[PDB]
């Protein structure tokens, strides 16, 4: 569960 | 002669690449903090975490990256990170930095709990990259190319990734015949270094294994990009 990478990819 | 599209692509990339910054909050530690191994390891841990942010910002903004399958995008970050990180540090060690930074950063890496087995290949790779006397253009493009390697573990659609990679290889091959006119080897010499670069996938794995048996700890971002 690589939540932080997912987060950094979808952002702006 | 580069095309008009290949001039649009290369502007999209050197803009992307020159936002890559290490904050002074962090660079000032190279000189300011005490010299001990605990402290050196910590300074590198910050440096790593901040750079991994910057790398995901760069990768995100690569032409076509956003269009890609979501599980593949991750496989690309995770497979490419060690390589993209050692290439960056190689640019940094062959670049003019403020007074004392080159020297003391080196000393810190050399006393951060990294075995000599891995310190050596590390610095002879930086020497080796130094001799190709590269430009920002070539650092940017190689980095971009490394990230978009389609032959990493886990990737489901290789062709998709090829389609984004090949354009950048084209731009780099044509740049080698332009700015290095009297040498047709420059481009295959570059691609040659990527072989040496790929060895850090093993060195870095050992660097971590060793760090971990001595109960060292990394940020949760580093834990993610570097796991299984
Ligand atoms: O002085 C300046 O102005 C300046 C400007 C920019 C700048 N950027 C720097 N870096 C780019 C990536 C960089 C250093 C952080 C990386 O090192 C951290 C690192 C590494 C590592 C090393 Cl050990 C070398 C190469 C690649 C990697 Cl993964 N392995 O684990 C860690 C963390 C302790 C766990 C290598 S140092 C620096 C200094």
């Amino acid at each position: 569960d690589h939540q932080l990478l997912r987060y950094l990819l979808d952002k702006d | 002669e580069l095309t008009p599209d290949q001039q649009t692509l290369l502007h999209f990339i050197m803009d992307s690449y020159n936002k890559q910054r290490m904050p002074q909050e962090i660079t000032n530690k190279i000189l300011k903090e005490e010299f001990s191994a605990e402290e050196n390891f910590l300074i590198l841990t910050e440096m790593a975490t901040n750079h991994v942010q910057v790398l995901v910002e760069f990768t995100k903004k690569l032409p076509g990256f956003q269009t890609l399958d979501h599980e593949d995008q991750i496989a690309l970050l995770k497979g490419s990170a060690v390589e993209a990180m050692f290439l960056r540090s190689a640019e940094i060690f062959n670049k003019k930095l403020p007074s004392g930074h080159s020297d003391l950063l080196e000393e810190r890496i050399r006393n951060s709990g990294i075995s000599d087995e891995y310190i050596t290949p590390m610095f002879s790779f930086y020497k080796s990259i130094g001799e190709l006397k590269m430009t920002q253009e070539e650092y940017a493009l190689l980095t971009a190319i490394v990230i978009l390697s389609p032959d990493r573990q886990y990737i489901k659609d290789r062709e998709a990734v090829e389609k984004l990679q090949e354009p950048l290889l084209d731009v780099l091959q044509k740049l080698c015949k332009i700015h290095q006119p009297e040498n047709p080897q420059h481009f295959a010499e570059l691609l040659g270094r990527l072989t040496e670069l790929r060895t850090f996938n093993h060195h870095h794995a050992e660097m971590l294994m060793s760090w971990r048996v001595n109960d060292h700890k990394f940020t949760p971002l580093l834990e993610e990009i570097w796991d299984v």
